[PDB]
């Protein structure tokens, strides 16, 4: 795996976590 | 600048003008 | 209506059903997965062209024609 | 425009940033000055017999 | 609320804000970015 | 017999605006057209 | 810097004079 | 509570009578300590020109930039 | 619900919460507008406060360096980066914040986040308008600002060598960008910019004339000097006389609006039209397709030395701007022009 | 004759403005 | 990341307006604002400096 | 009375006449396709395929026809420059005539669909009112679209049945339409990898077919249908406008940045090529090789192909053009006649001097001669009162190796300065600016013009998406 | 105590107060 | 003589050869 590809895949995971966190946040606030 | 240049300007100042005049005359009629 | 042409009758069933919807989000969740996957694909091709995602295989140059 | 007509030009921060030893650290203002110089040396190519354009 | 004249609060805070901007102009003619 | 049949409507101001625009645009691009 | 220091002292006293008059007048229900 | 009501609540003032001062002090210390120069790699007034390079640095290698910029910065 | 009654879903929950009366309308668009805008504007502040372009443009662009509000600016990345998105994890910064800032990564960060912020803002306009059940003319009008940003901060930079030749986020930076266009692209001569200037000047005239007319044709609905007091927020009758206004402009200017709707529609059409026209012109400059000069006069001036016009004079000025700024404005070109080669007029 | 073309365009624009002020639709509407 | 404290309320490094320079068997105080130049106007040019703005103001040391 | 900007809204609820109005647009497009092609063929010179390529002749549609295979012509000439032994029905003229005949057929079809707009097919069976199942209409159209995409990539491009696609060497010195093989690999995503076209079209095609079946079989979600107004024709229009404007940007970038789909010997060289000295480095490279072999400077420069040298010219740069500089590239610089040969500028000291090439961003660039070190050693001074790098005082002589001026040496200050000004514009070629009476200004290549036009359309269509999309979302408010 | 309104107020005010302190120190740095 | 780079650079300072491997 090219270092660029490895970093790119990692950034994708980071983006998913950032998005997932937003969903969790709105889920919790909507829940309460 | 050539015949084409003047022809372009002529058409641009004639085709649209005539079209507008026709519509107004039709509506005025 | 009217003008019932044979071609019209042949294609009639294609447009016969309409407004028919599936209750609930249906396949919306599956669609969302595809949208995300295709979005990732576009990012890869863009980064490769932008040279951000450097890959050993691709050469990203007119020399690729060679 | 009227004030500048009386030679009251806008802010001049040319060579305002200086390092420890005194070397001038150029800024965006300096780049704008570089262009201003070009327009100045060109305007009235034959209408200046002296360096200063006091007029 | 109470025991606090908001008009004074504004006058004081406003005076402090003027002072902060004055420090910026002071720094304009002193230290870095002073052309000297 | 299409019920969708309608008619275009051009008023005096609309006509004036159109003619003014077509002329102003010509005055603006005429110089560039003749380069 | 003594001159600068006492200069600032003067600025403080003079600038505070105007509000001082208002505050006092307001406190004693003056005609402000 | 209207902002005016809060801007009149002396309690609110007491609550920010320490936090706000600390926030400003921290900002002053940040720059005074020199942490800002290290955090953002902003050249200090005495390190803009190195003994090696007496001219503005020009990064020319895109994929070899990391090492280039570090060398230009004289590490 | 849904003209059929459906079971409530988590979406319905999140929907009501996001679309809920709140100090500020979060909505669904806010999930993009609030975060991106904060990072964009925040990055611009951090950059202008403590970030240097000494390694990107060799220029001091930070308050820490001693720059003021006007000089401080987030400069574009070096031309070596070309059209690289320059992520912090990118093949350049390689996850180094200090270097990412030194490489000019913040500029791309602010631009990218700001670009999506504008998209989120326009989406917010549609969202709020749909909730208020009103035609989203405001959102359609916000297309002109977005078009200008995309054409000047994206299309042009992409059409040129790299992000280096893009507007840097700074007062002085924008000024040098403007001067560069005149010297190299002759933006002023471009007909599309001309139409754009007409729109901005025309919109300003409309805004001023409309405010003056209305505020000067107001009816006496009060018994005090202050007319502003004499108005009811839920009044039905117009506060000013459209008739009186119509006659005044009909006699003073010769023509006057008679439909309030058309007047306001014209007030929003003029500015939007102008911005879009200038955007098309910037698209041409991106590809270097510019109306730099008229060959007809150029040939005449060359053959006839005496022949001269303000057009020829402006051409010479552009020649000086390019020759007396290229050395620094474009450091990648590494152009060392002997003073004798530079074009200088008599004296000066 | 490019100047003649330019003069025609300028004259034509002015003519439109003329009728737009004196031969305009009566402003029956406020 | 050398932890050099900012020169807050400190003293100016150099206000002489001249930076001492040393070359091959020749030494002189170059003007501080003047920047290094890379144009060999004449043969034997050893040191070449020019003003930040006007290039007319230049200095050449030929050996 | 519909306003002028709302006259074509009459067919919004007339599916029968909607096909007619669409048939008209298709006919007009087909007619222009064959018409413009016929005009270009009537104004095209295939005599010189080296110094007078199609892009230099300002041809626009001819490149596209050649890209997919059309190369011969009933004129007995090939785009390659050789005689068209058997152009066949698919000659440039043939394909043009075909499009024109298609246009006519579409016109007659439009007339019938307009007259007989009331077809029961449009009516819905449950109510009898005219209703279109947009959900299924997209599915059936998508399925057919996928079929063509896969077929084009697996046959026309692959070559198994289709003629093939135009493929050229990295320096476009030699290329033609040859069958390609799908890469089916990471390299397949390289924009300059021709094989990618076949692989992508085959992959995208098969998926499209499958996706079409899904839309045909699976019905839309109730929440999605209402949420996306899947019952509104304007809904598909707004989304479709979004797709076309998106593609336009992608197509433009592909043309500007260059790709295997945009041959440099069919659309002209890219501006970046000059910016990076692509062709220039090759010329110097092979020259150095020939010198390393032991050949004289004349021999090496003589080896350089004029076509390669022609590519190394600021004039061929697409960015070097004007918005209103209309005409073919040949006009404005003349019709290339031949190559004068490499110009070698040397000072009296014997030091080789290199003329700094003009950067694309610069309309006029000062002439500067620098040594290998990169130090300016000579130039044409604007002020000659007391020059220190004057070509005269530096004593610079230009010697041309290869080309017309092969072995020709020039010491005349004026002559040397003249060649120096040309050198800064790249390789020095002879141009006939009499036949076309060139104005002496550079023009943009069809590549640049295509990019400008499609980018402009794309930016405008963005407003179209927002407008039609806003109307669909606020249909209730816009209702009236 | 941490409503959206409160979060927004401290989302800008807290950073601004720090930035202001930093800018003030910068006004007293000597080259 | 001069290296291809020693020739491409003076002719075009932004040439890939001169703008690459510079580190
Ligand atoms: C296939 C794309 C498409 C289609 C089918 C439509 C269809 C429609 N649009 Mg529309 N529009 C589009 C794209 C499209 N638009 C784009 C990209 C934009 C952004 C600029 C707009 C912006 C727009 C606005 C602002 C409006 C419409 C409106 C309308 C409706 C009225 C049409 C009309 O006024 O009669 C046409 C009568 C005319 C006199 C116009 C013809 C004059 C043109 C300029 C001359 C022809 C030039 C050339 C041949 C155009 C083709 C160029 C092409 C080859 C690249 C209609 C149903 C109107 C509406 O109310 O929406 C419902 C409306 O006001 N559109
Ligand atoms: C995106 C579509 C597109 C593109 C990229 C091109 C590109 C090109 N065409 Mg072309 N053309 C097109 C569509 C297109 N065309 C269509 C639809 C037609 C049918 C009418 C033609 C008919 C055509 C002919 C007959 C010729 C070309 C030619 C050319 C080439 C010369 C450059 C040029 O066109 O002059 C420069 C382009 C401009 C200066 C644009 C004009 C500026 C705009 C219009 C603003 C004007 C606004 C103003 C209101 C206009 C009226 C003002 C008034 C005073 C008149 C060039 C590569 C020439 C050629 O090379 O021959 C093979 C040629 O002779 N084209
Ligand atoms: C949008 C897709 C597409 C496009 C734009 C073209 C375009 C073209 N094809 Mg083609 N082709 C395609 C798909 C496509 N093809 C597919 C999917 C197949 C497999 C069935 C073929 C098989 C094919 C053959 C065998 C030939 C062409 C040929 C041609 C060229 C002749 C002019 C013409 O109108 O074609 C013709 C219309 C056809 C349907 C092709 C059949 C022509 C007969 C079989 C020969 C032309 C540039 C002819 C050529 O000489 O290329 C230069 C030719 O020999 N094509
Ligand atoms: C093994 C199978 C295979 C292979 C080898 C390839 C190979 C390739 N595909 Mg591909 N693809 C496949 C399967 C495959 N594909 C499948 C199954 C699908 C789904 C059907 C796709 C869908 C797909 C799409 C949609 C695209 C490709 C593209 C490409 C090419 C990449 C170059 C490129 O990105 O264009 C150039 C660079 C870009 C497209 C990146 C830019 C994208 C931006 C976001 C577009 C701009 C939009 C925006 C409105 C612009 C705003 C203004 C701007 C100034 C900012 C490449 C040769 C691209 C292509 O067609 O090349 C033209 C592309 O667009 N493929
Ligand atoms: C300098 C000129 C100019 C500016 C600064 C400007 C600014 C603004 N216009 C807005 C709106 C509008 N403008 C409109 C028409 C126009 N706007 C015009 C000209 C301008 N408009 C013109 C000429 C017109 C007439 C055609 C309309 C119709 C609207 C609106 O509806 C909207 C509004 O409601 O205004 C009150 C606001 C939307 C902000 C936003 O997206 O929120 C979120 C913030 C975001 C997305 C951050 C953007 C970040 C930017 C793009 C990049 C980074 C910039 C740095 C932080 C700072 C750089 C500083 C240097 C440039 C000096 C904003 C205050
Ligand atoms: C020999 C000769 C003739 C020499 C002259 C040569 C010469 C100088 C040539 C130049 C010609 C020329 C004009 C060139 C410019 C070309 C150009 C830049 C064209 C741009 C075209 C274009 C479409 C631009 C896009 C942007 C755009 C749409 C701008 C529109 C600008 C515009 C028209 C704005 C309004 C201007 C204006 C004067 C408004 C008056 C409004 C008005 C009547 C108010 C009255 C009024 C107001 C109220 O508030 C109320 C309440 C009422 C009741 C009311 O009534
Ligand atoms: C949110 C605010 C975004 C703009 C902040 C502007 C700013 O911080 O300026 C910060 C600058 C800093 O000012 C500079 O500071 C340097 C510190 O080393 C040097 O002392 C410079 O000489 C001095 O000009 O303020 C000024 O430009 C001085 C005048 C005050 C202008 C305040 C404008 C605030 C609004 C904009
Ligand atoms: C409207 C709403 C949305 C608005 C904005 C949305 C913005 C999204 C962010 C986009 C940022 C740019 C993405 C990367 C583009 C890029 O790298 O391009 C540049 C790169 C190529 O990179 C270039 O290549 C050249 C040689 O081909 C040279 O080597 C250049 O030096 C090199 O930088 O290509 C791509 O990766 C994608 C190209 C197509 C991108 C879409 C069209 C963009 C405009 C093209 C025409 C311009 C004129
Ligand atoms: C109305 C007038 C319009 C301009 C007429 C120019 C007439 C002329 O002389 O040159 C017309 C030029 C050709 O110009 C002629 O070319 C000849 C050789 O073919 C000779 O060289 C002549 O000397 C030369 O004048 O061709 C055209 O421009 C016609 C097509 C117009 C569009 C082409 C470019 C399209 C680009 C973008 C399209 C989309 C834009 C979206 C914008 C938003
Ligand atoms: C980039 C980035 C990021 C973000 C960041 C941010 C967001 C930041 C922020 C920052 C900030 C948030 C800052 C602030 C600023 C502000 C300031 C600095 C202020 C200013 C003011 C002044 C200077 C004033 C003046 C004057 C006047 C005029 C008024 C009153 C007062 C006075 C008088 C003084 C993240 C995380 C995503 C990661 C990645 C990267
Ligand atoms: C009837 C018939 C026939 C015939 C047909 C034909 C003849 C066709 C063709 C037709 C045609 C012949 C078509 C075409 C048309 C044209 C077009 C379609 C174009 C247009 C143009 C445009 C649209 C453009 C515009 C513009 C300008 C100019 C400026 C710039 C920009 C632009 C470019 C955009 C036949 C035999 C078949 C048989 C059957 C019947
Ligand atoms: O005339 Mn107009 O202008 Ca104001 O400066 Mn002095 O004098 Mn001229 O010079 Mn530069
Ligand atoms: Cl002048
Ligand atoms: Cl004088």
């Amino acid at each position: 795996v090219t270092p660029s590809l490895k970093n790119f895949l990692g950034s994708l995971i980071a983006g998913a976590t950032v998005l997932g966190g937003i969903a969790l946040a709105i889920t919790a606030v909507s829940k309460f | 600048v050539n015949i084409y240049g003047l022809t372009a300007t002529a058409l641009f100042i004639i085709i649209p003008t005539s079209f507008l005049l026709i519509l107004y005359v039709k509506t005025a009629s | 209506p009217g003008l019932v042409t044979p071609l019209g009758t042949l294609l009639r069933p294609l447009n016969s059903e309409a407004g028919k919807v599936l209750p609930g989000w249906g396949t919306t969740v599956l669609m969302a997965v595809f949208i995300l996957l295709f979005a990732a694909f576009l990012l890869i091709i863009l980064e490769i062209y932008n040279s951000s995602l450097i890959l050993d295989d691709v050469s990203m140059s007119w020399e690729t024609l060679a | 425009l009227s004030t500048m007509a009386f030679n009251l030009n806008g802010f001049n921060f040319n060579q305002s940033v200086v390092d420890s030893q005194g070397r001038v650290l150029n800024t965006w203002a300096d780049i704008i000055n570089r262009a201003n110089l070009g327009m100045e040396v060109m305007h009235e190519r034959n209408a200046h017999n002296f360096p200063l354009d006091l007029a | 609320t109470g025991r606090i004249p908001l008009w004074l609060v504004g006058t004081v805070v406003g005076t402090l804000a003027i002072g902060l901007l004055a420090v910026f102009f002071y720094g304009s003619y002193v230290g870095l970015g002073s052309s000297l | 017999p299409n019920p969708n049949k309608q008619v275009v409507e051009l008023n005096r101001t609309s006509l004036y605006w159109g003619l003014l625009l077509i002329f102003v645009l010509a005055v603006l691009f005429s110089s560039y057209i003749f380069n | 810097n003594i001159e600068l220091a006492l200069t600032l002292v003067s600025l403080v006293l003079v600038v505070s004079a105007g509000p001082l008059v208002v505050v006092l007048l307001s406190a004693r229900g003056g005609n402000l | 509570r209207p902002f005016s009501d809060i801007l009149t609540s002396i309690r609110y003032w007491v609550i920010h009578s320490i936090t706000v001062p600390a926030l400003f002090i921290a900002g002053w210390l940040f720059v005074s300590t020199g942490l800002a120069y290290d955090v953002f790699g902003t050249p200090r007034p005495n390190e803009y020109f190195t003994e090696d390079r007496q001219e503005a640095p020009l990064i020319t290698d895109r994929f070899n930039a990391l090492e280039q910029v570090k060398k230009l910065s004289g590490n | 619900i849904g003209t059929y009654q459906e079971k409530r879903t988590w979406f319905d929950d999140a929907d009501d919460w996001l679309r809920q009366d709140r100090f500020v309308f979060v909505g669904w668009s806010g999930l993009l507008l609030f975060p991106c805008a904060y990072f964009a504007l925040g990055g611009w502040l951090t950059g202008t406060t403590f970030v240097t372009s000494w390694y990107t443009h060799g220029l001091a662009t930070s308050y820490l360096e001693g720059c003021n509000f006007l000089t401080a600016a987030v400069s574009t990345p070096a031309n070596s980066m070309a059209h690289s998105l320059l992520f912090v994890w990118g093949p350049e910064a390689q996850g180094d914040f200090t270097r990412w800032c030194q490489l000019g990564g913040l500029w791309a960060f602010v631009a990218l986040h700001g670009a999506f912020g504008l998209i989120g803002f326009m989406l917010r306009q549609f969202e709020i308008a749909r909730s208020v059940n009103l035609r989203p003319y405001n959102a359609i009008a916000f297309s002109a600002p977005i078009a200008v940003f995309v054409s000047v901060f994206l299309i042009y930079p992409l059409g040129q060598s790299g992000w280096f030749f893009a507007p840097s986020f700074g007062v002085a930076a924008i000024f040098r960008f403007i001067l560069f266009f005149q010297g190299f692209h002759n933006w002023t001569l471009n007909p599309f910019h001309m139409m754009g200037v007409a729109g901005v000047l025309g919109a300003a005239l409309l805004c001023a004339i409309h405010g003056a007319t209305v505020e000067n044709t107001l009816f006496e609905d009060g018994d005090g000097a202050n007319t502003f007091r004499a108005f009811n927020p839920t009044q039905a009758e117009e506060t000013y006389s459209m008739v009186t206004a119509n006659r005044f402009w009909s006699q003073i200017f010769g023509v006057a609006f008679s439909n309030k709707r058309w007047l306001h529609f014209f007030m929003l059409l003029v500015p939007v039209t102008g911005l879009w026209m200038s955007a098309i012109g910037v698209v041409g400059l991106a590809l270097n397709l510019r109306a730099y000069d008229f060959v007809s006069q150029e040939i005449r001036a060359a053959e006839d030395p005496e022949f001269e016009t303000f057009y020829t004079k402006n051409i010479l000025l552009n020649e000086g701007i390019r020759a007396w700024m290229a050395a620094q404005d474009q450091p990648h070109e590494r152009l060392v022009f002997p003073e004798e080669v530079l074009p200088r007029g008599n004296a000066l | 004759m490019e100047a003649l073309v330019y003069t025609f365009l300028l004259v034509g624009t002015l003519g439109i403005i003329f009728f737009s002020i004196f031969f305009r639709d009566p402003p029956r509407m406020i | 990341a050398y932890g050099d404290s900012a020169n807050v309320f400190g003293k100016v490094t150099n206000k002489s307006g001249f930076v001492p320079y040393a070359g091959d068997g020749f030494a002189l105080l170059l003007p501080a604002k003047w920047n290094p130049s890379k144009e060999n106007d004449f043969p034997g040019v050893i040191l070449r400096y020019e003003d930040n703005f006007d290039a007319v103001n230049n200095l050449v040391v030929i050996a | 009375g519909l306003p002028w900007y709302r006259v074509h809204t009459v067919v919004i609820n007339d599916p029968g006449r909607l096909i007619s109005v669409h048939l008209m647009h298709t006919a007009l497009v087909s007619g222009w396709a064959g018409s413009m092609a016929l005009f270009e063929i009537s104004v095209f010179d295939p005599s010189d395929p080296v110094l007078n390529p199609m892009w230099r002749q300002g041809m626009f549609v001819l490149p596209f026809m050649t890209r997919l295979g059309i190369t011969q012509s009933w004129g007995g000439w090939t785009i390659s420059g050789e005689t068209a032994t058997n152009p066949g029905i698919w000659s440039y003229e043939g394909v043009a005539a075909a499009h024109i005949i298609l246009s006519g057929a579409l016109f007659l079809a439009s007339v019938w669909h307009w007259t007989y707009w009331d077809l029961e097919l449009f009516r819905d069976p449950r109510t009898g009112k005219t209703a279109l199942d947009l959900p299924k209409i997209f599915g059936i159209h998508l399925f057919l679209s996928g079929l063509l995409c896969f077929g084009f990539g697996a046959f026309h491009v692959t070559g198994v049945f289709g003629p093939g696609i135009w493929v050229s060497d990295p320096y476009g010195l030699t290329g033609r339409v040859q069958p390609v093989a799908p890469s089916w690999g990471a390299d397949g995503f390289d924009p300059y990898n021709p094989g990618g076209i076949a692989s992508h079209h085959i992959a995208a095609g098969i998926l499209g077919v499958l996706a079409g079946l899904f839309h045909l079989c699976v019905r839309p979600s109730i929440r999605l249908y209402f949420g996306l107004s899947m019952g509104s024709i304007e809904t598909v229009l707004s989304s479709s406008i979004a797709a076309v404007f998106w593609a336009a940007f992608v197509v433009a970038g592909t043309m500007w940045y260059g790709s295997a789909a945009t041959p440099i010997e069919l659309f002209g060289p890219t501006r970046y090529q000059w910016d990076q000295g692509f062709f220039q480095q090759e010329i110097q490279k092979r020259v150095q090789a020939s010198l390393a072999e032991g050949a004289s400077l004349s021999d090496a420069w003589s080896r350089i192909p004029e076509k390669l040298a022609f590519y190394d010219y600021i004039g061929n740069n697409p960015a070097k053009g004007g918005l209103f500089r209309t005409g073919a590239m040949n006009s404005g610089d003349g019709i290339a006649v031949g190559w004068l040969g490499h110009a070698s500028f040397k000072d009296q000291e014997g030091r080789e001097l290199f003329v700094r090439r003009m950067p694309t961003f610069f309309e006029t660039f000062p002439v500067l001669l620098l040594d290998k070190d990169g130090i300016v050693r000579a130039d044409v001074p604007f002020r000659k009162a007391e020059s220190k790098y004057s070509i005269e005082q530096v004593g610079v002589s230009v010697t041309f190796y290869g080309g017309e001026l092969d072995g020709l040496t020039f010491t005349d200050p004026a002559t040397v300065k003249k060649y120096a000004r040309k050198a800064q514009l790249g390789e020095i070629f002879e141009f006939d600016r009499s036949t076309l009476q060139s104005d002496g200004v550079f023009r943009s290549s069809p590549r640049g013009w295509f990019t400008f036009g499609h980018v402009c359309f794309a930016l405008l269509f963005f407003f179209g998406h927002i407008w039609h999309g806003a109307r669909t979302i606020f249909r209730d408010v816009f209702a009236g | 105590i941490f409503t959206v309104r409160w979060l927004a107020i401290h989302g800008i005010a807290v950073p601004t107060i720090f930035f202001l302190g930093a800018i003030t120190a910068m006004q007293f740095i000597q080259r | 003589v001069t290296l291809a780079l020693d020739k491409d650079d003076p002719a075009k300072e932004d040439s890939v050869k001169g703008l690459r491997k510079d580190i």
